[PDB]
């Protein structure tokens, strides 16, 4: 019918490099006479509703930093940031307004950095959870980059993979930096046994890890 | 009410947004709106169903913008619209022939000076109550037949300063209650004989500044109530062909103007009205 | 100028959805409202609109399903949707502007109210305070945390010190264990403000009608 096609779904660059989105429409979006093109661009930062960056292919909404451009006619539409700021982490949606309202599928801007170590922080299950049958040790791996990171747990000095959960954050609006959590859920029954609980962290930054740990039957 | 526009309820509910610098038709105009003034802005299109919410609209102006096109169903939803102004829109050129469908209670319509090249078939169809029609200063190049047929109550029709070259038989058919007809300042060459029939009540007829070399016998008669007439500076050829027309100006005890000649070379610049009949050669 | 979507937040399949969209900054007689939907990981999709007048155009992709009404005096737009499958789990934004043309093309949004289509009963969260045990410290930045565990459905909101902290908080997206969601959240205050300067997580859960404030006790 009418359709909006966005490439390349996701594209990483450092801060200061130029970019382009590509947005091809199904049917031509140019009004025969007057020639304004009924196509908008929107910025959806993480955990945040969309925000109008451009409309009429070409013109910038109130306030939107002078550092954006959108061009092309008929059926091929660019969005271009020159010198990308850290704060510009978002996914970028184009919208058709010729026959009603049809969206693209969006294109995510990644931010390249220099490699970065995590701050490791480890947490014995609470007083409050233990009197519930349950036990969860937690490991906070904080403000680090690149995203790809491995955490081995070590109980009594020997691994567990059975019953761990991982959770990654979205690249930091202000910082270009990932953080992530690891939860081992043993149980008061299953936990009150084996005694040393420890956290390893191997990276694209590390060979010899970042290690934090604690001993249950000690204090 | 939207950025920098007047909004008042008496006399009628009203949105005045004159020369704000608006790039198009604004969102925000209340549906209550009885009058919308969008004139002097820089709008380049009237979208499909712009004023559709305002089912009370009786007056809307969009003159003196930068109109390139009106979309064919722009004025959909506007049963009550009485006045419509669309002028000083220089570069507009064409209006889709369905643009006015169903504006039943329209009193006045302005397309003065829009560079209109055509007059699409049945454009003023169903404008029963139209009274004033302003189509002067455009680039109209023909007059289709029946173009104003459905215009029952049109009294003033304005056509001057175009490029019309002729008037065909059935052009003005149906203008049963016309009153002022201004056709001056054109490139007009030949009037069809039976061409003013349906104009019993015609009162003012300005044919000056055209290319009329002669007006043939049958023409003028049906203007049984004509009070004013203008036929100055036409390349009038003053021989046997004008005798018919001459006889007419004699009997006509209203208010005509000078009909200067130009031909034959012998008879230059000589108001016909003060000529003798034997003065005009044969035949 | 703002829109704030609300109402029934978990709906059982083969039943009815009712949202409301409340507004400040403009009247419903003067501007018209829209409804855009977005999955928990997909592109935007426009549902429909209710113009400045009584008229109404939806997307018909959803056949009978759909009805937009609005009450003018009460400044509310109602989005009703019957007979919905789990396809229709998404966030439900109401945005505005408004139509004919210039003014705005979803240039204002809501934050968006998140709908889950599922038939599992709503479960409140357990909240555990992750104090760093026996240590605290050497890291001249004591990094604390708080586990939010075994709830349904989303969302869930975590704040710290009743909002006084909102930089240094990293809050991780929820994970789906068995048929229940679980989340954790770090905070990373200065060392020389903990023990001293009490630090508390305030995890509230709208879907269960449940507000919790858990203090975080040292050692
Ligand atoms: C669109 C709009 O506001 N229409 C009004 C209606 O409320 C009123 O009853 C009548 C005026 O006397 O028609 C007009
Ligand atoms: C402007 C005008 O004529 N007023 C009308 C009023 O007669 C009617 O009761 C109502 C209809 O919606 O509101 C408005
Ligand atoms: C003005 C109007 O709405 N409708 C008119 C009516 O008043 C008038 O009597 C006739 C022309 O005189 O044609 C129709
Ligand atoms: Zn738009």
């Amino acid at each position: 019918d009418i359709v909006m096609s966005q490439s390349p779904s996701s594209l990483a660059v450092s801060a200061g490099e130029k970019v382009t989105m590509s947005c091809k429409s199904s049917q031509s979006l140019l009004n025969s006479r007057n020639r304004k093109n009924y196509l908008a661009w929107y910025q959806q930062k993480p955990g945040q509703s969309p925000k109008p960056l451009i409309y009429w292919a070409s013109t910038r909404e109130s306030g939107v930093p002078d550092r954006f451009t959108g061009s092309g006619s008929g059926t091929d539409f660019t969005l271009t940031i020159s010198s990308v700021q850290a704060e510009d982490l978002a996914v970028y949606y184009c919208m058709q307004s010729y026959n009603l309202f049809t969206f693209g599928s969006g294109t995510k801007l990644e931010i390249k950095r220099a490699d970065a170590a995590p701050t490791v922080s480890i947490f014995p299950p609470s007083s409050e959870q233990l009197t519930s049958g349950g036990a969860s040790v937690v490991c906070f791996l904080n403000n680090f980059y690149p995203k790809d990171i491995n955490v081995k747990w070590k109980i009594d000095g020997s691994e567990r993979q059975n019953g761990v959960l991982n959770s990654w954050t979205d690249q930091d609006s202000k910082d270009s930096t990932y953080s992530m959590s690891s939860t081992l859920t043993l149980t008061k029954d299953e936990y009150e046994r084996h005694n040393s609980y420890t956290c390893e962290a191997t990276h694209k930054t590390s060979t010899s890890p970042i290690v934090k740990s604690f001993n249950r039957n000690e204090c | 009410c939207p950025g920098a526009c007047v909004c008042y309820n008496e006399p009628k509910v009203t949105t005045s947004c004159p020369q704000q610098g608006l790039q198009a038709v604004p969102t925000g105009i209340p549906a209550s709106s009885q009058r919308i003034f969008l004139h002097g802005n820089r709008i380049s299109y009237v979208p499909a169903a712009s004023f559709q919410s305002c089912r009370n609209l009786t007056i809307l102006w969009l003159h003196s913008n930068a109109l390139a096109g009106i979309d064919a169903a722009a004025f959909t939803g506007l049963t009550l619209l009485e006045q419509l102004d669309l002028s000083d829109n220089a570069q507009l050129r064409v209006v889709d022939p369905t643009t006015f469908r169903g504006l039943g209670h329209l009193h006045t319509l302005h397309l003065d000076r829009c560079g209109l090249q055509e007059l699409g078939p049945g454009l003023f169809r169903g404008l029963a109550a139209l009274q004033y029609l302003y189509l002067q200063d455009n680039n109209l190049q023909a007059l289709p037949d029946n173009t104003f047929r459905d215009l029952g109550n049109l009294t003033h029709l304005f056509l001057h300063g175009n490029r019309i070259p002729s008037v065909p038989e059935h052009a003005f058919r149906g203008l049963h209650s016309l009153d002022r007809l201004l056709l001056h300042q054109n490139h007009v060459a030949r009037v069809h004989p039976h061409a003013f029939r349906d104009l019993g009540r015609l009162m003012t007829l300005y044919l000056f500044a055209n290319n009329l070399s002669m007006l043939p016998a049958e023409v003028l008669v049906p203007l049984r109530s004509l009070q004013y007439l203008r036929l100055n500076d036409n390349p009038w050829v003053c021989d046997c062909r004008a005798r018919p027309l001459w006889a007419w100006l004699q009997k006509f005890r209203g208010s005509s103007s000078e009909v200067p000649c130009n031909l034959p070379q012998r008879l230059a610049g000589r108001d016909l009205k003060r000529l003798a009949a034997s003065d005009l050669e044969g035949c | 100028v703002q829109l704030k979507e609300s109402g029934p937040g978990l709906v059982a399949p083969s039943q009815s959805l009712s949202i409301s969209c409340s507004v400040s900054g403009f009247s419903l007689s003067s501007y018209g409202v829209h409804w855009v939907r977005q999955s928990p990981g997909q592109g935007l999709e426009w549902l429909g609109v209710i113009w400045s007048g009584g008229n109404t155009h939806y997307n018909s992709a959803l056949m009978s399903r759909l009805s937009i009404s609005k009450e003018n005096s009460k400044n509310q737009v109602f989005l009703k949707m019957n007979s919905l499958q789990t396809d229709d789990t998404a966030i439900y934004y109401c945005a505005r502007v408004g139509i004919y043309y210039e003014g705005a093309w979803f240039a204002y949004w809501g934050q968006g109210t998140l709908v889950t289509v599922s038939a599992a009963k709503t479960t409140p969260p357990s909240v555990y305070p992750l104090a760093p045990g026996s240590a605290a410290q050497t890291n001249s930045m004591v990094t604390l945390g708080c586990l939010v565990k075994g709830y349904f459905p989303e969302p869930v909101t975590v704040t710290w010190n009743s909002g006084s902290l909102s930089s240094g908080v990293h809050t991780f997206p929820a994970v789906l264990q068995s048929d229940l969601y679980t989340l954790s959240s770090s905070v990373t205050v200065p060392s020389s403000t903990w023990p001293s300067e009490t630090v508390t997580c305030n995890v509230a859960h709208p879907a269960s009608s449940t507000k919790v404030d858990k203090k975080i006790v040292p050692r």
